[PDB]
């Protein structure tokens, strides 16, 4: 939330002090999470290694 | 035997006969604390041009004492003492002599010959690697890494 | 530590034996004020030729005091003191000795060594970029910007 | 706070121990007025060789006073004071020691450093402009101007 | 302000301490008359080599007087005064000091700098004008005039 550069806003209002938040889940639950993403979310690459003499 | 601070100051005072063990007239301790402060400042300055020689600066906020351990090697004693004497003689309205200057220069050269490095120049990074080195096509070994 | 403005003047006065414990002479208050003013003027002047060294000036009505902080690191103390001594000796009509001059110039050389930056030249701006840089997909630069 | 025409004449006459705060003998005020006049004439002749540095001249015909502010920055007072002392040393039949000369030279070099010009000469005026600059569509002219372009002043 | 002729002679005498408040010596009127006459003659001689610099000469077959107006800007005051002092020192059987000579040299150098010419010689007169100048449709001259 930029007031000098409003071009890059990505949220309705600023997160002021004293705002109420919450955490999704349970105290000590464990699970296997499902995943959904886009093609350009994260990238993976393998660096080739050099030969030795 | 550790080379504590103030021993260098005593050596510098002795080598110009300002004060020593055999002197009937001695110098007040204010001069000694001024000398140790001058030594501290001189080492702080030496942290730039000659380099780092393992000097143990006082930590926290307490002032340097004339009895704490300096941590310097024994081999640097004459060099440090002569430099301190050169930077300190003018305090007593005195002028140096040619033999003292020659001794200081020789000791400084002996100290400086230890810190010599002579860096080596690596490859440009665009220099081709000879095909006889048997590089790998896809591992970007055809050229030198250069730096970083 | 803090390295107040009062400490620097006292160091210069102690050197050359104008006011020191060894000389059995105490410092007059007026000489301290003159030294502080000269230090202020010198450090204001040093903002152009040697460069900025982080010295802190007073605000509004200056009235610099010996108990005010200076902001200088402990390394530059000897250089600043020797320069102040050279610029202040004319007050008492005293000709400096060669050893003091050598010490001052050596400390000043170390100080200028510490803050030395060597600019690096850049390409003209109409200089071509070769085909080896792949200016089709890797970069859009047919020529170096080279000006900034 | 600000530089005044009086404290420069006090930096002088004290850098050479002629008079000072701690001195038991002080100089007569007529000498201080003469020093102020000498300073004004010096900064008047400095309008040509070193160029303007920001001096605030006594506008009008009124006589200058040592209590006026000169407007000079605090980083210019040392060179001005040393040059003025070099000028007025001969008034009291004195000679300058070499250290004073060296300090004055260093301060003068420092002052002269801050006012560099480097005119950076321009082109000729009939020098051709290459086809690479696209003088057909991009810029109408096909030769180097040799003068400042404008929008309506048009020389 | 106005810079009357009496200002120059008093300045010249004061700068070598012939008669000044610092020296406690009062000025002799005969010295004033001699200084005024010497200044007038020196300006009349300066009307050739350094060129006119705005002097206001005395007319009407009347001798110059100190209360008259010189007509010069204040910038030339130091140079004129130093030159006049140099030309009057031999009257009192004195010898100039090197600092006075250096100051006079610097002032005269500034004066000479202020009055440069660099005439920037013209063309020859039979030098052709190129055919690109269009010496008939746009110009009436086929050759550079190079005169007057």
């Amino acid at each position: 939330y930029d007031t000098t550069n409003p071009q890059y806003n990505s949220v309705s209002r600023q997160v002021e002090a004293g705002d109420a938040v919450s955490v999704v889940g349970t105290a000590s639950q464990t699970m296997k999470p499902n995943l959904f993403y886009n093609k350009f979310f994260c990238g993976l690459g393998s660096i080739p290694l050099p030969k030795l003499h | 035997t550790v080379l504590t601070k103030g021993e260098i100051v005593l050596f510098a005072l002795r080598k110009f006969a300002i004060a020593s063990n055999a002197s009937l007239t001695d110098v007040e301790p204010q001069s000694i604390e001024d000398g140790v402060n001058d030594l501290e400042d001189m080492m702080s300055e030496w942290m730039i041009n000659p380099g780092d020689i393992g000097y143990a600066f006082a930590t926290g906020d307490e002032q340097p004492l004339p009895d704490d351990e300096s941590g310097l090697p024994r081999k640097y004693k004459h060099a440090v003492g002569y430099q301190l004497l050169l930077r300190m003689l003018s305090d007593y309205s005195l002028e140096p002599t040619p033999q003292v200057l020659s001794n200081a220069q020789r000791s400084y050269d002996a100290l400086m010959t230890d810190t010599l490095v002579v860096p080596s120049m690596r490859r440009r990074g665009d220099f081709p690697v000879g095909q006889g080195n048997k590089y790998d096509v896809f591992t970007s070994d055809r050229y030198y890494p250069g730096d970083l």
